[PDB]
């Protein structure tokens, strides 16, 4: 085909293996917030590699933003470090990349009535609610959201290989609603 | 005599009352929750229909 | 029945109070009825 | 109201010994300086010492000192 | 000009940013709400399950969690069975 | 002007106190002395566990323990951010930059992480 | 038992300084002290709500901030505090917030 | 100290004036109902001293 999506955010979830002190780490951390009232979670930044990750009193986080696997991995890294430096016995337990997202261009204009026509059944398009259509495809478990513009965005991949493989799948069908 | 008017008269005005009556009820209901209610949504016209 | 006694229905029957604190006062005015229609 | 949560607190700060573990028992006055209980007029604590420290069932009273009971609860 | 389309009703946004304002209830350290509750005693004997989650600002179940360690549910004449917020 | 608004926050203070000097029985001249003194003194690792493996992730940690430079104490009615930007509808507070104090009721401020 | 804001001032740091003076003087005693800091309080945070109807901006970047209890503690740089009147620049600035 | 002692007295005497105002309306149960209330928001606007002063 041709092109390759490009991942825009991952997220990953690994489990720091001990209790943590919400309100400790909101005191002393750098980046760090925490509202109780609001979410349950610490919500902390790092720029380096420009991610942002919740901390749960639980001992899991969760970290998102990242563009690459290993910068997720390292950015986890960092972030557990960082609540250790703090003090706490935090680990690096079962890291898994729960969910990847990826964006690329088809360089056409797509006609998203003839595609909801052909593929009804793994196709939704409402104008109403939001102008992109959604296409689920199953032998990847990954959601497409195809713009008229020709913009693609694939979500629920848990690895790379699954974003190429979608997009791979749904170029020839694409292809032959060009406009 | 009572002919087409009165007749209907008295079955609009009970009529009315229940009207009344399911708005109040569903009016309730949202300044109960603390919420303002919409006066449109409080109207059931099947009622009078 | 269509000119006086709706009209007068709608003006007798005792406005809404509602209270549970704000209150909320409902009045019914003025009947309008528009030509057979489907 | 007035003079009771007061009383309240004191109990609770015995289960808190307790999940010390702390088997001495503590003078009524130190307990009071711990739990911020100085503002409290005097008459109310004395009132306590005379009648609701002996009807509790939790507290015991050992060489003219008040604290709980080893014996009642299991070990 | 009877039901215009729209996305959302007016009280419905109001009710909305009211509570996303207010935010919900944070679950505070058992000694503060101990406190409270024992405070709240002090002014009334009795009280409801409802109007105590109003004064203490809690969540529910953990408020139920903390009433369940020192009060005692009576069931009682008054109307319906309520907490007691004395230990014994 | 801030010092004719110093004068005046003097003036609710001491009025403000009375009542408690009178509450606790204590006479009235500890407030002029209060005053006087006050005035005076201001005029491939598999096995992951090890986290020593990246050092140098942090930065200096002594602006917050310092606290020498510039502080502004407010109050806050909006904060929003968006991705790059922090924006702050800060109101009524009070600032002190190079010493000298500044007082304001709306600021507005836009930064960048 | 208030807000408790201005204390880490100019002002607040010269009212406790004289606090400190008559505490040992024995002029006063702490408990004094306490009620005069927290009437202070009150009394700053009312004036400052009341008198004050100037309008700041400003502008610059942001390097570090917290939030923990309703307290936002921002760390900004090059900071450039633009006024219709007057424009100052500072290098730094810690601000720290609360409602 | 035997002025001090009169002006304590005179303390009492206005306490009783305390009452009578108590017996027109019950101001003493009022006053300890306010001092009750302060309590929590002391409580809450402690809890930031002890943070802000670990903070700077």
């Amino acid at each position: 085909s041709g092109i390759v999506p490009q991942l825009q955010n991952i997220v990953s979830t690994v489990n720091l293996g001990c209790k943590l002190d919400l309100k400790t780490i909101a005191l002393r951390a750098r980046n760090a917030e925490y509202n109780p009232k609001r979410f349950a979670a610490v919500i902390m930044r790092i720029r380096e590699p420009r991610t942002t990750a919740l901390i749960f009193s639980s001992g899991k986080m969760v970290c998102t933003g990242a563009k690459s696997e290993e910068q997720s991995r390292l950015a986890a890294r960092k972030y557990a470090r960082v609540v250790q430096k703090l003090g706490f016995p935090a680990k690096f337990l079962d890291f898994k990349i729960q969910n990847m997202v990826g964006s690329c261009d088809v360089k056409f204009p797509i006609r998203l009535e003839g595609l909801v026509l052909t593929h009804q059944q793994f196709s939704s398009y409402e104008p109403e609610l939001f102008p992109g259509l959604i296409y689920r495809m199953i032998k990847p478990r990954i959601v497409l959201l195809i713009f008229v513009s020709g913009k693609v965005v694939l979500t629920g991949a848990k690895v790379r290989a699954e974003i190429y493989e979608a997009f791979e799948n749904i170029y020839p069908i694409l292809k032959g609603f060009r406009k | 005599l009572d002919l087409a008017g009165p007749l209907l008269a008295f079955l609009f005005r009970g009529m009315f009352k229940n009207l009344l009556k399911e708005v109040r009820i569903y009016a309730q209901k949202f300044i109960d929750r603390g919420k303002d209610f919409n006066l449109e949504l409080a109207i059931k016209t099947r009622i009078i229909s | 029945f269509i000119q006086m006694s709706v009209q007068r229905i709608v003006e007798d029957a005792p406005p809404i109070d509602l209270q549970a604190p704000p209150r909320y006062l409902l009045k019914f005015e003025q009947i309008y009825l528009s030509k057979p229609t489907h | 109201g007035y003079k009771f949560g007061v009383l309240a607190k004191i109990v609770n700060y015995m289960k808190t010994r307790h999940q010390r573990g702390d088997t001495h028992p503590l003078t009524l006055d130190e307990i009071l300086d711990e739990t911020q209980h100085l503002d409290i007029g005097l008459k109310q604590k004395q009132w306590l010492m005379t009648e609701a420290l002996v009807n509790n069932p939790k507290i015991e009273v050992i060489d003219g000192k008040y604290a709980f009971k080893p014996k009642y609860n299991v070990r | 000009t009877n039901y215009k389309p729209v996305a959302n009703h007016q009280y419905n946004i109001e009710y909305e940013r009211k509570k996303k304002e207010d935010g919900k209830r944070a679950r505070a350290d058992k000694q503060h709400v101990l406190d409270m509750l024992f405070s709240a005693f002090e002014k009334h004997q009795y009280y409801n399950l409802k109007d105590l989650v109003d004064i203490t600002k809690q969540p529910v179940v953990y408020l139920k969690e903390i009433l369940k360690e020192i009060g005692v549910q009576n069931v009682k004449g008054i109307h319906k069975n309520t907490w007691e917020l004395k230990p014994e | 002007t801030v010092p004719k608004l110093y004068r005046s926050v003097i003036e609710d203070v001491i009025n403000d106190v009375r009542d408690i000097f009178l509450d606790d029985g204590v006479d009235e001249q500890v407030l002029m002395e209060l005053k006087t003194l006050w005035e005076n003194k201001l005029m491939g690792q598999v096995e992951e566990e090890p986290l020593n493996s990246e050092d140098d992730v942090s930065d200096e940690e002594g602006q917050e323990l310092f606290d020498t430079e510039n502080v502004v104490v407010c109050q806050y009615d909006k904060i929003h951010r968006s991705k790059n930007k922090w924006k702050f509808h800060l109101k009524d507070g009070i600032m002190n930059l190079n010493g000298r104090d500044y007082i304001f009721s709306k600021a507005i401020g836009d930064a960048e992480w | 038992m208030a807000y408790q804001l201005y204390r880490n001032t100019t002002l607040g740091n010269s009212l406790q300084e004289s606090l400190d003076e008559l505490i040992q003087s024995q002029q006063i005693t702490p408990q004094l002290a306490l009620q005069v800091l927290l009437q202070f309080d009150k009394a700053i945070n009312a004036a400052l709500a009341q008198r004050v109807r100037n309008r700041v901006n400003f502008r610059g970047s942001l390097n570090t901030y917290r939030f923990c209890d309703n307290v936002w503690t921002f760390v900004l740089n090059d900071v450039e505090f633009r006024e219709v009147t007057e424009l100052i620049k500072v290098d730094k600035v810690k601000i720290v917030a609360c409602d | 100290a035997q002025l001090k002692f009169f002006e304590q007295l005179d303390q009492i005497e206005k306490q009783r004036k305390d009452e009578q105002e108590r017996e027109i309306l019950q101001l003493r149960l009022k006053q300890k109902a306010k001092e009750m209330q302060q309590q929590e928001l002391a409580q809450m606007r402690q809890r930031d001293a002890n943070l802000t002063a670990l903070a700077a």
